[PDB]
RNA sequence: AUACUUACCUGGCAGGGGAGAUACCAUGAUCACGAAGGUGGUUUUCCCAGGGCGAGGCUUAUCCAUUGCACUCCGGAUGUGCUGACCCCUGCGAUUUCCCCAAAUGUGGGAAACUCGACUGCAUAAUUUGUGGUAGUGGGGGACUGCGUUCGCGCUUUCCCCUG
């Protein structure tokens, strides 16, 4: 499988796009097998909306569009497994 | 899976797929993601039509609701639970 | 599935002659690759990994689109992660 | 107790022109004898026509397979 | 795999609605697990009032929005 | 089974509202509950997207296609709360 | 609004006006191809079975079996037994198979340079009737509380047979986990 | 109360951190000394996978004493919220049997046995949540058409701007 590799970032910044065109950028905190995932002091842009911070958010996985991983990510070393 | 169990019975704000917000006390969940939400009101933003005015709220008060998991989106705390102390 | 002993490589053998061979080629030859996704989008990039799902770690990625005069909209990222369940339609390189 | 399974195979069988609806289209339909069917509902019709509400307009399309999840209602000749 | 406990409109006059805003009504004769239903004596109930009868017909149940029946069972 | 199912169970008999994919609620006396969330209502009131209202005597509907359930705020008290 | 009733004001489009790949001569990077502790791994796999592989070849070379001064008698005479306890007496040896008949002489193999007993012995009847009589009987036998089997020796008598130091041999006490059984004998 | 034959009523399969290095143990390998590997141990580095020890260190009040002559941080104790090296187990809540240490009915160790949990893998991307027909595809300010009109507006056709 590959949610395993996503359950991995804890700690990690990256931003997420949903099926509703909603950006959400944060530190990821926990993931599940779903797909869903927590991230903590996190921001979210909801479509013609202003940017807000929140502290938390847990997001289900089914509504998720992509996500946007650091430049500096080691895919190769992170995929052995 | 603490991350799910340390939030029960907070007042989270749950995101709808069509763009609503339902905030009520997250009393509890599933491995479905199914919550229960106590005192729950229901939020939803209209566009307007007529000129440059201000978002449009049409708050909804529901009591207690049964959210399926399929149509949560996410889910954060917009503030502590209704504290009992004087 | 047909073999419901959890010894089965059933996926394994589908990756390696299946349909989904598209992105074990990919990887191999680190080819780019055209993706279309539920977004009206169009992300051009290379592909690192991938499993049953469709999941595809992509990376030095160009998204692309339109909105309305029609306008045209790009930008860039190095390093993202893509669903299956958005994707409409995949492309290869055609050289 | 008809169940929809024996119900289909009655329909293929008999080589009945066996309507269907498409799954969030109602101005579209498809019409055609079928062949056979999975458990996953899919289904093959032999002689296809495309048939729209709006437009009328019968396209050929001959032997076909359709999705069942596609599918919305089924309707007789 | 529990099928859903619909005994109660066997054999009932019901009207049904379907995910593309369109409806029909027939006569219950029997289920499945997936809701798979087997109407007869069902309309079209297109948009406009025109009403078109064929009888027997099949409805795939990840279609079937709500089922309502007219003959309060 | 999951406990918003067995919350569902014990509201059988009760008056609960239930909306669907397609936007209409209905709100009535339940009648039957089911693990897969399948309800069965009797003399319920359905709102249309548009804002129309109508009558029906004896409905069911199907458990994937709802997206949430009303049901009375009493059932806090429940012991597994 | 609903998902029937949303107009679309900007359907799904092809993607015929966004092919903008990068020519063909411009191939990718030939040594971007590689993966960490799965080839290493076989490399050091492929060795091991080569190297000794080539080691058959030149043991066969020098040494031959036929030729061993250990091994004496007919060879459809002689028999061999294996899983022998170490405790065995050379005397309880003897007295154990000359029931089928009368032994010749009687080589019990021995470490050639730790000196133990190796496990297993061959023994030569005078008669090659006499030994046929123990291949049936002998094999299950139970000697000092350890089974035993027997089978004619056939290191000088089938065509294309070798130990399994060269590849060959009968018996899997030590294949495949869970593939060979212990009670099953030869 | 035990065993035997029949009918009836209840029930989902695989498992027990993972990836490398093991010269040494077991498997005492079916051919005249031998395997390699593998399987089951023991030894040995790690993604640290969760815990136990909280020494040390960080934030701020309460209490006590000090009138002190320093220029190498530092008076003693309690409370709030944190971190944490080194050292230990590779993970079970419950039950059953054998042997042994023993302050000998308790406190523990070495063995399995088949029993529950919703721990994981596959039926789980094929209609009921864990792999989409919920796409996000706009709105507004000026000039700029027509139909109906209650002159507020519904539909409809254009250019430049702010907004996402």
């Amino acid at each position: 499988k590959l949610v395993r590799f996503l359950m991995k970032l804890s700690h990690e910044t990256v931003t997420i796009e949903l099926k509703n065109g909603t950006q959400v950028h944060g530190t990821i905190t926990g993931v599940d097998v779903s797909m869903n995932t927590h991230l903590k002091a996190v921001k979210m842009t909801l479509k013609n909306r202003e940017p807000v911070q929140l502290e938390t958010l847990s997001i289900r996985g089914n509504n998720i569009r992509y996500f946007i991983l650091p430049d500096s990510l080691p895919l190769d070393t992170l995929l052995v497994d | 899976s603490s991350k799910m169990l340390q939030h029960i019975d907070y007042r989270m704000r749950c995101i709808l797929q069509d763009g609503r917000i339902f905030i009520g006390t997250f009393k509890a969940f599933d491995k479905h993601m199914n919550l229960i939400l106590c005192d729950c009101d229901e939020f939803r933003k209209i566009k307007p039509k007529n000129s440059k005015q201000a978002e449009r709220e049409e708050k909804r008060v529901l009591g207690l609701v049964l959210l399926r998991g399929e149509n949560l989106v996410s889910m954060t705390v917009e503030g502590p639970p209704p504290k009992d102390t004087g | 599935e047909m073999t419901p002993e959890e010894l089965q490589k059933r996926e394994e053998e589908e990756f390696n002659t299946g349909p989904l061979s598209v992105l074990t080629q990919s990887v191999k030859n680190n080819t780019q690759v055209l993706i279309n996704c539920r977004n009206n989008k169009k992300l051009l990039g290379r592909v690192k990994a991938f499993d049953r799902h469709c999941n595809m770690v992509l990376e030095n990625v160009k998204e692309m689109w339109t909105e309305v005069k029609p306008v045209n909209k790009d930008r860039y990222i190095s390093k993202m992660f893509l669903r299956g369940d958005s994707v409409i339609v995949v492309l290869r390189n055609p050289l | 107790m008809v169940q929809p399974i024996n119900l289909i195979f009655r329909y293929l069988q008999n080589r009945s022109r066996i309507q269907v609806w498409l799954y969030e289209q109602v101005n579209m339909r498809i019409e055609g004898c079928i062949i056979g069917f999975d458990e996953y509902m899919n289904l093959v019709l032999d002689d296809a026509e495309e048939i729209h509400s709006k437009t009328k307009s019968r396209k050929q399309l001959g032997r076909i397979m359709l999705k069942g999840d596609n599918i919305t209602l089924l309707q007789s000749v | 795999a529990h099928p859903p406990e619909l005994k109660k409109f066997m054999d009932k006059k019901l009207s049904l609605k379907l995910n593309g805003g369109r409806h029909v009504q027939g006569i219950l004769r029997g289920f499945d697990p997936f809701m798979n239903l087997v109407i007869d004596e069902c309309v079209e109930m297109a948009t406009s009032g025109q009403q078109n009868n064929i009888g027997m017909v099949v409805i795939r149940g990840n279609s079937i929005i709500m089922l309502e029946a007219l003959e309060r069972v | 089974i999951g406990v918003p199912i067995k919350v569902l169970h014990e509201a059988e008999g009760h008056i609960v509202t239930c909306e669907t994919n397609t936007g209409e609620v209905y709100r009535g006396k339940l009648i039957e509950a089911e693990d897969n969330m399948n309800c069965q209502m009797s003399n319920i009131t359905v709102t249309y997207r548009d804002g129309r209202v109508a009558q029906l005597e004896q409905v069911y509907i199907r458990g994937s296609k709802i997206r949430f359930l009303i049901l009375p705020d009493m059932l806090k008290n429940a012991p597994m709360l | 609004k609903l998902p029937h009733e949303k107009h679309h004001n900007q359907p799904y489009c092809g993607i015929a006006p966004y092919i903008r790949e990068f020519e063909d001569p411009r191939d990718a990077p030939p040594p971007t191809r590689a993966e960490t502790r799965e080839e290493r791994m076989e490399r050091k796999r492929r060795e091991k079975i080569e190297r000794r592989q080539q080691e058959v070849e030149t043991e066969l070379k020098m040494w031959d079996p036929h030729n061993d001064p250990n091994a004496q008698g007919d060879a459809f005479k002689t028999l061999f037994v294996a899983r022998v306890n170490y405790d065995t007496t050379e005397s309880k040896l003897r007295r154990e198979f000359e029931v089928y008949g009368p032994i010749k002489r009687i080589h019990m193999v021995y470490s050639k340079r730790s000196g133990k007993p190796r496990g297993y012995a061959f023994i030569e009847y005078e008669h090659e009737r006499d030994m046929h009589s123990a291949y049936k009987h002998a094999d299950g036998k139970k000697i000092d509380g350890r089974r035993v089997l027997v089978d004619v020796e056939r290191g000088r008598t089938v065509k294309g047979w070798r130990p399994r130091r060269l590849g060959g041999g009968l018996g899997g006490t030590r294949r495949g986990g869970a593939d060979v059984n212990i009670r099953h004998s030869g």
